[PDB]
RNA sequence: CCCAUAUCCGCAGCAGGUCUCCAAGGUGAACAGCCUCUGGCAUGUUGGAACAAUGUAGGUAAGGGAAGUCGGCAAGCCGG
RNA sequence: UGCUUCUGGGUCGGGGUUUCGUACGUAGCAGAGCAGCUGCUGCGAUCUAUUGAAAGUCAGCCCUCGACACAAGGGUUUGU
């Protein structure tokens, strides 16, 4: 089964969570919660917000 | 063969969801929902691939003041689907159609959720995209 | 005047003396009917509500929309030790019923069982059976046995045993056991005794009794809720805004020369805590326990073929409001009557399952063993630390 | 060994857990001297104004989550009552409740 | 001495009624609303435990948006 | 439903989980700038590092076998 990837945060979507978006000119979009759901529709930006993946890629941290 | 699986319906008598093909038609009231029973105070509820009957409310006036048989391709309800998924679009669409199912116009602006595409041919020939 | 527009009843007068159910364990009120010509085995068993999740198998049906796409699918989750039967008891056919006509208990009976029968286990002298103990030791006892079973088998028509649970191999709070009489069914009588004879203090795992895909019942007794208004009850109308002695109400409660009010109208009482039967639900998996073996215990329940982990069906944070299921346990399709930590009765089916959707194979490509307490996104520890790294905390 | 004195530590947090607001600290009162009333088996326990004054420290719908205290048990003092033994209840002003055991003080 | 949610009139220590004087800080246009100081009080003829229904008074609701109803009554939107 | 099989539950602590989103402090030749003193030093919303940090988490979540105390008891009745 196809693990998709939250487009706000990027978590791994496992076959029974989240939802899918469709906006109005294709671009599906997969999210995990509605947390990520509610921060893309707020039209937030990935990459300020320290918990998402975006963010800690473009900051380096870990490894 | 295979049969329409039973989605959330979300679109109750008095909807006016926007028409997303080429026919001048701008808005769809829909004014009732066709294979539907019915129940004591229960309005009909139209989903993504239940035919309706509408009318237009804004467009070419040569569409307005009449009924006209309709397709809702998009719904804004999330639905799910077998394969566990909850599905929504950004906004209630459908097209106009006739009784036996091909597409008054020529063309669809947006997607077409594959629970339509499915089930009407006609509609997926002209659709833009799937799901 | 007459009803102007038509409308079905309310609620269903088929389950209806809506009060607090008499019995907390589910009552097999009918078993299957037995032909001598099965071999010997058993009828229903004995679990417990742990929980619900996802489960990802390939579907195999023939001209459906969804043959062989995945569907994620519920299930539920029941708990179920090996039951211990510790006695025997035979029915007589009367022209008055179903008399019960003699009951046998074995020599040793665990002090599991035997807090079933003090209500107070703190403040008893535990002594049950101590003088029956000492029918099993003596020839003046043992030939009264031997006729007590001579006598069931020329007389006795039903073949029933009683088999407890296993209380403290559970994550529950109470030790008290659950004491059952599963109906044996199989060959003549006297095959049917010495059959059970061989398993008085024997334990019987789940595997003896339940097969794989097989449609089983489950009795039980729904999730109570209270003293419930009619709305809630009956799920009737609510009256519009405007009105004066409340709104979540029943306006009409009858006619006029019918001079009561009848037992068919909707009125408010309690709510849940019934016993339901509830039918053709499939066993899609008979997991196996943990156990030792090499020092290294194997705890992969929840691996399938297509996985091929090594994380049991116990969620990130075990399941919520029950525990740990370290146990055998079946996994139901679908919803199930009652609430966590409630012991459900799983019968076998009283019909002859002859329906592709009954018959059925099931192959689990995935099973979901994220967390419930929350919007978990992880389904093992291990996954979750490799995905975080390292934290603080280290 | 029968006056003895040792410290605690109360999750109000969840010995108040659901209550309305306009009776958190005074459930909060009810539940310390319920509390001292089960850890010693002294129906008799007198709060000190400290403990007070710290459970109303916030206010009246905002108890601490936890707090420190120390039950002292002690002899009857003039007015020899059907009791025998009552239990002080303390303050103990505490920066962190993390790896705080139940202690022994002693004198 | 009281001059009013207990000293007056309403049968009463009655949510009603009954004529005036003085008039701080912040916010703000403001004697508006909200918090505070001086001064006053102990919740308005009782407490404890529970957190069912039905109420009373506030709230929030996916999708639809008056299809409800005699009627957009009520609520909501708007608001400087 | 539990209430001495050196055990049993209870409180506290710890671990798992999970919710929100990176704490106080300190460091910074990051900061629109401004001022004083002849580069230095102050004011300065915000930023970065320490920091997926801090905080909470069963009261109706899950595991402890970590400390502490406790638990062999009380009252009323019942006979073929
Ligand atoms: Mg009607
Ligand atoms: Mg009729
Ligand atoms: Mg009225
Ligand atoms: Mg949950
Ligand atoms: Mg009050
Ligand atoms: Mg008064
Ligand atoms: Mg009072
Ligand atoms: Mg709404
Ligand atoms: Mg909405
Ligand atoms: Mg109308
Ligand atoms: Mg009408
Ligand atoms: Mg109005």
């Amino acid at each position: 089964m196809k693990v998709e990837l939250c487009s706000f945060s990027g978590y791994k979507i496992y076959p029974g969570h989240g939802r899918r978006y469709a906006r109005t000119d294709g671009k599906v979009f997969q999210f995990l919660n509605a947390k990520c759901e509610s921060a893309f529709l707020s039209k937030r930006n990935p990459r300020q917000i320290n918990w998402t993946v975006l963010y800690r890629r473009k900051h380096k941290k870990g490894q | 063969s295979g049969a329409k699986f039973r989605i959330s319906l979300g679109l109750p008598v008095g909807a006016v969801i926007n028409c997303a093909d080429n026919t001048g038609a701008k808005n769809l009231y829909i004014i009732s929902v066709k294979g539907i029973k019915g129940r004591l105070n229960r309005l009909p509820a139209a989903g993504v691939g239940d035919m309706v009957m509408a009318t237009v409310k804004k467009g070419k006036p040569e569409l307005r003041k009449k009924v006209h048989p309709a397709v809702v391709i998009r719904q804004r309800k999330s639905y799910r689907r077998k394969d566990g998924v909850f599905l929504y679009f950004e906004d209630n669409a459908g097209v106009i159609v006739n009784n036996k199912g091909e597409m008054k116009g020529s063309a669809i602006t947006g997607p077409v959720a594959k629970e339509c595409a499915d089930l009407w041919p006609r509609i997926a020939s002209n659709a833009g995209s799937i799901a | 005047s007459h009803r102007k527009f038509s409308a079905p009843r309310h609620g269903s007068l088929g389950f209806l003396p809506r009060k607090r159910s008499s019995r907390h364990r589910g009552k097999v009120k009918s078993f299957p009917k037995d032909d001598p010509s099965k071999p010997v085995h058993l009828t229903a068993f004995l679990g417990y509500k742990a929980g619900m999740t996802h489960i990802v198998r390939e579907v195999d049906r023939p001209g459906s929309k969804v043959n062989k796409k995945e569907v994620v699918e519920a299930v539920t989750i029941v708990e179920t030790p090996p039951m211990v039967v510790v006695g025997i008891v035979g029915y007589v056919e009367t022209p008055r019923g179903l008399r019960t006509f003699k009951t046998v208990f074995a020599e040793h009976i665990s002090d599991e069982c035997k807090r079933r029968f003090y209500k107070n286990w703190h403040k008893s002298k535990k002594k049950a059976f101590t003088k029956y103990c000492k029918k099993w030791q003596d020839d003046a006892g043992k030939r009264q046995l031997d006729k007590d079973f001579s006598s069931m088998k020329k007389y006795c028509q039903v073949i029933r045993v009683l088999a407890h649970t296993q209380m403290r191999l559970l994550p529950l709070r109470q030790k008290k056991a659950h004491l059952m009489e599963i109906q044996v069914n199989g060959g003549t009588v006297a095959e049917k005794l010495d059959w059970a004879r061989e398993r008085l203090e024997q334990q019987v795992p789940v595997s003896q009794v339940f097969g794989q895909d097989e449609m089983i019942d489950v009795i039980g007794v729904t999730k109570g809720k209270g003293y419930k208004g009619v709305t809630s009850r009956w799920h009737t109308k609510k009256l519009p805004r405007k009105t004066h002695r409340g709104l979540r109400k029943v306006a009409c409660i009858g006619a006029w020369h019918p001079a009561r009010v009848a037992f068919s109208v909707a009125r408010a009482g309690q709510k849940g805590y019934h016993h339901r039967t509830e039918i053709n639900k499939k066993i899609y998996k008979i997991g196996q326990g943990y156990l030792i073996k090499d020092g290294k215990l194997i705890k992969n329940n929840a691996s399938t073929d297509y996985d091929l982990s090594d994380k049991s069906i116990n969620p990130l944070g075990g399941f919520v409001h029950y525990g740990e299921v370290t146990n055998d346990f079946v996994m139901l399709k679908g919803c199930v009557v009652g609430t966590k930590k409630r012991v459900l009765t799983l019968r076998k089916s009283l019909l002859v399952q002859t329906k592709r959707r009954a018959l059925e194979k099931i192959d689990l490509k995935f099973i979901d063993t994220t967390s419930k307490f929350g919007h978990g996104r992880f389904q093992t520890v291990e996954e979750k630390k490799a995905f975080m790294g390292p934290l603080k905390k280290d | 060994n029968e006056v003895v004195t040792r410290e605690y530590t109360i999750n109000i947090h969840k010995r108040i857990h659901g209550v309305g607001f306009k009776k958190r600290a005074p459930r909060a009162l009810k539940e310390i001297r319920k509390f001292a009333m089960k850890e010693m088996g002294t129906p008799d326990v007198r709060i000190d104004t400290r403990l007070n004054k710290a459970v109303w420290a916030k206010g009246i719908r905002n108890v601490p989550y936890r707090i420190r205290v120390r039950l002292s048990r002690k002899r009857n003092e003039d007015e020899d009552s059907p009791n025998k033994l009552y239990t002080l209840v303390t303050y103990v002003p505490v920066t962190t409740f993390k790896n705080l055991q139940t202690v022994n003080v002693d004198e």
